[PDB]
């Protein structure tokens, strides 16, 4: 939907162009990012290095320090449930929960196939 | 025959709410049936309390919290002041059909 209506892809205007290139929709607004999505599971965005520092959200502060910035907050370090759920925004007249930390694990690596193929030559 | 048999449940606290700005208490019917705790299809009311304050009712507690028969209680901790949650929990109805 663009603007509220629907659209054919692929639909290209001056900057922004969208279409259905290789296995996924792919939004790109020039000069502002990239936006990748399966349509499944997965979803990537591309953003600007001039966004540095003034971004906020799931993908972080874009500041460049990984382990220090993110989960702080009021000085408070927090755990990515916490996190997670601070950047949250319910609809108008909706009211979702916040999920519960699941439990331990199990299962691991028992194959080695992860440890096979992430390990392996391929990468 | 066959008449309405109707009981209430048990108390149900299967979180501990979290200090902070996120935290808070979300019992949920559908974290409720994932922990494993019987969750009753069909209901005729429900009751919400505070576990560790098991007599002034929630009204007289002041704080925000949402507790419904369709969904359950929800409290999160950045609508009060201060930013924080009491630990609830809650019971439900439970409604079934016996022949006479
Ligand atoms: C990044 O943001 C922090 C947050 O206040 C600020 O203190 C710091 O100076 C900024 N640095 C750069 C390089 O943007
Ligand atoms: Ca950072
Ligand atoms: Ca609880």
């Amino acid at each position: 939907l663009i603007n509220g209506q629907r659209e054919e892809l692929p639909y290209s205007r001056t900057g922004l162009l969208v279409e259905q290139s290789g296995d996924y929709i792919k939004v790109s607004i020039r000069l502002v990012l990239t936006f990748l999505w399966n349509g499944e599971d997965s979803a990537l965005l591309e953003l600007d290095p001039k966004y540095a520092n003034q971004t906020c959200g799931l993908c972080g502060d874009f500041n460049g320090l990984p382990a220090f910035n993110e989960f702080y907050a009021h000085n408070a370090r927090l755990t990515p449930l916490q996190f997670g759920n601070l950047q949250k925004l319910d609809g108008p007249t909706e009211q979702c929960p916040d999920p519960l930390p699941l439990p331990a694990g199990n299962c691991t690596d028992e194959e080695g196939i992860c440890h096979r193929t992430l390990l392996g030559p391929a990468f | 025959c066959v008449r309405e048999v109707c009981r209430w449940s048990s108390w149900y606290n299967g979180h501990r709410p979290e200090p902070g700005l996120g935290g808070g208490d979300f019992e949920t019917f559908e974290n409720l049936r994932q922990r494993g705790y019987q969750v009753c299809p069909v209901l005729a009311d429900i009751e919400c309390r505070a576990a560790q304050l098991p007599d002034m009712p929630l009204e007289e507690l002041g704080q925000q919290v949402d507790c419904d028969r369709m969904r359950g209680l929800m409290c999160a901790n950045s609508q009060q002041s201060p930013p924080l949650c009491h630990d609830y929990e809650l019971r439900v109805l439970c409604c079934e059909y016996v022949p006479c």
